[PDB]
C-alpha cells in the first residue's frame, strides 16, 4: 500500500518478553509478497506451542504453523485489558475443535 | 544449512564452513537417543547475534544482546538471551526431530 515496513515501531511499542523467530532477529532488512500478520490472546502456560510442529492442546485444534512458517513470533503483557475479576471475552479465539 | 555458501540462523550464527571447502558432512538420524517425552533442554542454539559467523570460528559468548534502541541490563525490556534451548520430543517431525 506503498508500505515500507519498519520494525523499531514493535521494539519502541512495548517490552515484549518472548521473540522467537526461524529467519533472522533484525528482520527488517529481509522482501515478501505479504506479510499476513494474524494476532490473539492466549494464556501464558503454552507460549511455547505456538510453534512449527509443536504438539499441545493449545494451536493443535486452535491455530497451527504446518511446517516452515516463517518463524518470527512475539508476544507481550495483556494486563491492561484482562483486570475483571470475573473476567469477560472479547479477544477469545474458538475455544478448541473435536 | 551445513554445506558451503549456506544462509541462515545456523550457517549465520553457530557454525559456518568455507566456501572453500574440501570435507563430507554426514548427518545420522538420532531420534531413539537425544528426544525425550518432556524435552531434551541440553541442547541450544544462538538465535541471536551482532554479526555473521566467519568460517569454523566458535562463538561460546553467553553476553545477553538486545535487539531494541535503548541499552538494556538484564533480560526481558528488548533485552535477550542470545542462546535457546530446543525441547526435542519422540512426536516430533523428520524436519523437528534431532540429528547428530
Ligand atoms: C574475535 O575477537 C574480535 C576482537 O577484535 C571480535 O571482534 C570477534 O567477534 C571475535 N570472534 C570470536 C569468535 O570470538
Amino acid at each position: 500500500s506503498n508500505c515500507v515496513a519498519d520494525y523499531s515501531v514493535l521494539y519502541n511499542f512495548a517490552p515484549f518478553f518472548a521473540f522467537k523467530c526461524y529467519g533472522v532477529s533484525p528482520t527488517k532488512l529481509n522482501c515478501f509478497t505479504n506479510v499476513y500478520a494474524d494476532s490473539f490472546v492466549i494464556k501464558g502456560n503454552e507460549v511455547s506451542q505456538i510453534a512449527p510442529g509443536q504438539t499441545g492442546n493449545i494451536a493443535d485444534y486452535n491455530y497451527k504453523l504446518p511446517d516452515d512458517f516463517t518463524g518470527c513470533v512475539i508476544a507481550w503483557n495483556s494486563n491492561k485489558l484482562d483486570s475483571k475479576h470475573s473476567g469477560n471475552y472479547d479477544y477469545w479465539y474458538r475455544s478448541f475443535r473435536k | 544449512q551445513i554445506a558451503p555458501g549456506q544462509t541462515g540462523n545456523i550457517a549465520d550464527y553457530n557454525y559456518k564452513l568455507p566456501d572453500d571447502f574440501t570435507g563430507c558432512v554426514i548427518a545420522w538420524n538420532s531420534n531413539k537417543l537425544d528426544s525425550k517425552h518432556s524435552g531434551n533442554y541440553d541442547y541450544w542454539y544462538r538465535s541471536f547475534r551482532k554479526s555473521k559467523l566467519k568460517p569454523f570460528e566458535r562463538d561460546i559468548s553467553t553476553e545477553i544482546y538486545q535487539a531494541g534502541n535503548k541499552p538494556c541490563k538484564g533480560k526481558g525490556p528488548n533485552c535477550y538471551f542470545p542462546l535457546e534451548s530446543y525441547g526435542f520430543r519422540p512426536t516430533y517431525g523428520v524436519g523437528h526431530q534431532p540429528y547428530r
